[PDB]
RNA sequence: ACCUAUUCUCAAACUUUAAAUAUGUAAGACGCCCUUGUCGCUUAAUUGGACGUGGGCCAUCGAAUGAGAGUU
RNA sequence: GAAUCUCGAGUAGAAUAAAAGGGUAAAAGUCCCCUUGAUUUUGAUUUUCAGUGUGAAUACAAACCAUGAAAGUGUG
RNA sequence: GUCUACGGCCAUACCUAGGCGAAAACACCAGUUCCCGUCCGAUCACUGCAGUUAAGCGUCUGAGGGCCUCGUUAGUACUAUGGUUGGAGACAACAUGGGAAUCCGGGGUGCUGUAGGC
């Protein structure tokens, strides 16, 4: 009862498949004052945005 | 039979260097990690708090989170046949910067450099680097340097 | 020409009373120590448990006084009439200290009180010159030099000089 | 478990180190495991054959294997060019230490090969340079072995050791 | 042997000035150390020495190159603003302390906006920010390896600072006159100190009891014939001048002509034909 | 019985030192430079920080080679 | 060298509850002073892993506090 | 150039014997009123400058111990790949690559950042 001689062949073929990099990834994981202020950042950011885009 | 623990088998992984015990270096809190940025994971162990497992040693990783005394590093670790992301909170007296990754910018500047006067004057620059190419061919004198005929040495016995 | 202020100094006299047991014998030699130095004594406790001395740890076992300057002097000067003035060459420590034991303390001027007895104890004189606040403070400790560090030779000339005592050979 | 062999010098291991110029080793020429009990009657047997032909005083025997790795016993591990035994004599004795090594070499399993060593003695150094050193007088006798003249330490610490060295 | 070629080769010496005991790395790590999270927020240090006749207060950042001076005085510079005497005192440390914070405001631009306390009364404040303004300047103390006990002249440098405008966060533990049995600041105690009241007192002391003390204790007042009771009043207008102007003068001092008297002073290393020639001229 | 300079010979749980082979990452357009906005976080402070805006350089686009690739 | 304490050296050769290894010298060691961060509430990570559970652990966050002149440290 | 304060790397900086140090600075130092702590102001705390470079400190010397580099060891030990290679085995050689360590000898005995003082 056991052994690894298979298993690394058994591992690579269908590869050793990296995970899906994205370009944002979750604000989860971060500081929760950090995150809870990228919120109001992003918020007025999107309003001042808005706002320019209307008044122009 | 094995012992599973967090720390077994880390006797010379986080064995302090000859001559290099007692206190810590000031100079490691003075440097300012960003998210992005490059880091090598060696793990102190004069710092028993905030430690990463003993797989964390010797890799490198990317800053996602930047904490009060802490970092956190994005590593990707071999699971049977995928790779997963692990994320460590390590304490930055286990964190350097990588200097690969400083090399790797100056060289982005130079070249941005190079672009820059290559098109002030007009001229194409070559950015990419190439691997060693075949010696050229070249003379050799033989002034003064007269080439000395070797035989190869008979036995002898010399303990 | 000698610098004046290597003129060495009495630094300190440490007076112990050991009885190697404890109780109201211990706490009276206290109070002699008390009368003769005019200092509250601290007890010596026992590092370990000794059973041919009856010892048991941590048990307050001895009293010992510590007197620094002038009145170190004087009390070093009646020890020395006790002792003639006279003192064996093997008394003075390699590092420049010495010390002697006194049997009998009635002759020091002390009051004979039957309740309290006779107790022996051992004077001891630590040797230094002013400079040893170099060694002795906590902000840039330092080691004193080997041309200033005192030798039992040294100590055995300025004892001679400054009593005018004999000290045998 | 006790070694078999307690004793590696023989013969007169007192001697000094110019009466005694030539050196002769028996070295194994294969990698194997000599046990000490093997050791122990190879010592015997040269230190007897010797002082019967040349006398007690003629030779010393020193025995370079160390019986250290266990297997109920120990044994000497040995590899290839490792010296078993080292005999140091005057000229004349060649023939007799030759004779006496290559009869102790049936006593040892393997392959073993007698050299006459170009050292001097047990030094370090080569017949000739020996002979110059201490002529120029670098090298001075101690016991069994000599010390030998050093760049380093302080100018009165080698002088007073080596007071006829003539330093350049 | 005690000291063996082992025992060298084995010995791990300590950092360079933890040999010479002139920092705690244990504090400093603690006083330096800025949180991550603040990036590059530089952390002001308020380090204050005392030699035996002199006071050295600094403010200073740290960075990985070395530590940085912000602003700076020196006890030698009270002459110039009126205290002669007494240049290493708690009444110094409390002056040397308030020319610190004043350089350090005038540098970073909020002298107009923190005024501090311009006249000290005693009373125990913390530099209150504005509600609309920029903060304070907070700076923490560094005391080195001087022990922290009441009365200590390093508070007093803490409590010049304080009233000078920076931002320094403390407690009246360590004040002088702090009762730690009713866990109250005598407020009287504190001015005399602030004013010099304490050595008014011991020179009033020894004229009464001990003259034979005086005149050789308190040599430089006496030469210049200044009694105990006008200290107060030298300290207040010293403080005043010291507020009008706190610029930092720097002196009009000759290097080239201190590194020429110097220069013939220091020793030149010889060479390794010198020591060979000393060698073998010794062997002869 | 030591101490000093030596000397003979060893170590799986001894070691100053320390390979070979295997091993982590980087080698850019999610790039670079400049300008500029948001925040209740952060700083002594539009100071930072993070996400952005509007521009500018622009497939020798920043090593060699080879393949289309990835996920449910 | 004095009828237990005294100063010279002293790279840790001692201690750190318990096995063993790692870590530690103006300390993590030995004394002293004040203390209950051995507390409440989240989520996020690490290890053994199926990246399930359990156990142990790390870095935060919102409170409430201890301590210290303070920086800061503390969720056994 | 020298000294002080704060440091960075943390012995080319450490340990030891000896010889120097002009200025300033630093240190030794006098005292115990007070703040403060001890058996003892000796340590720590506070007030001051009467003398001193004796020590600390800076510097020099020693074919000093040590430490750091360069070479010797050495293409040696070892090792990745290969053979229907050798050898009973042990092991060894060869082909294509990588390549140390001690001993030994030469050199070296801190450099440097900010703010100042002479």
């Amino acid at each position: 009862n056991h052994t690894n001689h298979n298993q690394n062949k058994k591992a690579h073929r269908n590869g050793i498949k990296r995970p899906q990099k994205h370009r944002y990834d979750s604000l989860k994981y971060r500081d929760a004052k950090f995150r809870r202020n990228q919120k109001f950042a992003n918020r007025g950011t999107v309003e001042a945005i808005r706002q320019a885009k209307a008044s122009a | 039979p094995h012992s599973y623990g967090i720390r077994a088998r880390t006797r010379y992984t986080f064995q302090r260097g000859f001559r290099e015990h007692g206190q810590i270096r000031l100079s490691t809190y003075l440097k300012t990690y960003k998210v992005g940025d490059i880091v090598d994971i060696k793990v102190n162990g004069a710092v028993q708090k905030g430690m990463p497992h003993k797989y964390y040693h010797g890799k490198t990783g990317v800053v996602y989170n930047v904490t009060q005394s802490s970092v956190g590093v994005l590593i990707y670790k071999v699971v049977g046949n995928r790779y997963m992301e692990k994320r460590v909170n390590v304490r930055i007296e286990h964190v350097k910067h990588s200097k690969c990754r400083q090399d790797f910018l100056d060289r982005v500047k130079a070249n941005e450099a190079k672009r820059k006067e290559a098109k002030a004057q007009g001229k194409t620059v070559q950015l990419r680097r190439q691997p060693a190419p075949p010696a050229k061919a070249h003379f050799v004198s033989t002034e003064n340097n007269e080439p000395v005929t070797l035989h190869p040495v008979a036995y002898d016995t010399t303990i | 020409a000698q610098n004046p202020m290597k003129e060495l100094r009495i630094s300190k006299l440490v007076l112990n009373i050991s009885l190697g047991e404890s109780g109201d014998r211990l706490t009276r030699a206290a109070k002699v120590l008390e009368q003769l130095s005019g200092q509250t004594p601290v007890f010596s406790k026992a590092r370990y448990t000794i059973r041919r001395f009856g010892i048991r740890r941590n048990e307050k076992i001895a009293c010992h006084v510590t007197v620094r300057g002038p009145k170190a002097e004087e009390i070093l000067e009646r020890g020395l009439k006790v002792k003639e003035y006279e003192l064996k060459k093997r008394n003075f420590s390699a590092t420049g200290n010495f010390g002697f034991g006194i049997q009998e303390h009635i002759d020091l001027g002390i009051k004979y009180d039957p309740s309290i007895g006779i107790y022996g104890m051992d004077f001891y004189v630590v040797m230094d010159r002013p400079g040893m606040r170099v060694a002795r403070r906590k902000a840039q400790r330092g080691r004193v030099g080997y041309t200033h560090k005192i030798n039992a030779e040294d100590t055995i000339n300025w004892f001679k000089q400054k009593y005018d005592a004999v000290v045998l050979g | 478990p006790d070694s078999k062999i307690r004793i590696f010098d023989l013969g007169r291991k007192r001697a000094g180190v110019d009466e005694f110029p030539l050196c002769i080793h028996l070295v194994s020429n294969e990698y194997e495991q000599i046990t000490s009990e093997a050791l122990e009657a190879a010592r015997i047997c040269a230190n007897k054959y010797l002082v019967k032909i040349g006398g007690k005083d003629s030779f010393h025997l020193r025995v370079r294997a160390h019986p250290f790795h266990v297997v109920n016993g120990l044994v000497a591990r040995v590899n290839i060019g490792q010296i078993l035994m080292s005999v140091r004599t005057k000229d004349s004795s060649r023939a007799t230490a030759i004779e006496a090594l290559r009869r102790c070499q049936y006593k040892f399993p393997g392959q073993q090969r007698i050299i006459v060593s170009k050292k001097w003695g047990f030094s370090q150094y080569a017949r000739d340079e020996y002979i110059e050193k201490r002529s120029r007088g670098e090298i001075i006798p101690d016991g069994c072995y000599a010390k030998f003249l050093n760049k380093r330490g302080s100018l009165q610490e080698k002088l007073d050791l080596f007071p006829e060295a003539s330093f350049n | 042997a005690v000291k063996s070629s082992p025992y060298f080769s084995r010995y791990q010496t300590k950092y360079r000035r933890r040999r010479e005991g002139k920092t705690d790395y244990y504090a400093r790590k603690r006083l330096i150390a800025q949180a991550k999270n603040k990036y590059n927020a530089p952390k002001y240090r308020l380090v204050v020495r005392f030699s035996n006749r002199f006071v050295t207060c600094q403010i200073v950042s740290s960075r990985v190159n070395g530590d940085y001076v912000l602003a700076h005085a020196h006890s030698s510079e009270l002459p110039r603003y009126g205290i002669k005497w007494g240049l290493a005192n708690w009444t110094a440390a409390y002056a040397t302390g308030l020319l610190v914070a004043r350089r350090a405001l005038a540098k970073v631009g909020l002298a107009d906006k923190y005024e501090g306390v311009t006249e000290p009364e005693g009373e125990f404040e913390l530099t209150e920010a504005i509600e609309d303004g920029p903060r304070p300047f907070k700076v923490f103390l560094d005391v080195g390896l001087k022990r922290t006990s009441t009365g200590s002249r390093v508070f007093g440098a803490m409590k010049g600072a304080s009233d000078g405008g920076l931002f320094i966060p403390h407690s009246p533990n360590r004040f002088p006159g702090f009762d730690i049995e009713t866990e109250e600041l005598d407020d009287e105690t504190l001015r005399k100190y602030i004013y010099g009241g304490h050595v008014a007192e011991y020179m009033e002391m020894l004229i009464d009891d001990d003259e034979e003390r005086y005149q050789k204790q308190f040599s430089g007042l006496i030469a210049d014939g200044i009694e105990s009771d006008q200290l107060e009043d030298i300290y207040a207008e010293a403080y005043a001048k010291i507020r009008e102007d706190p610029s930092f003068q720097k002196s009009g001092k000759d290097a080239a002509a201190f590194k020429a008297e110097s220069l013939k002073h220091t020793q030149r290393k010889l060479t390794a034909e010198e020591r060979k020639e000393r060698f073998n001229a010794k062997v002869i």
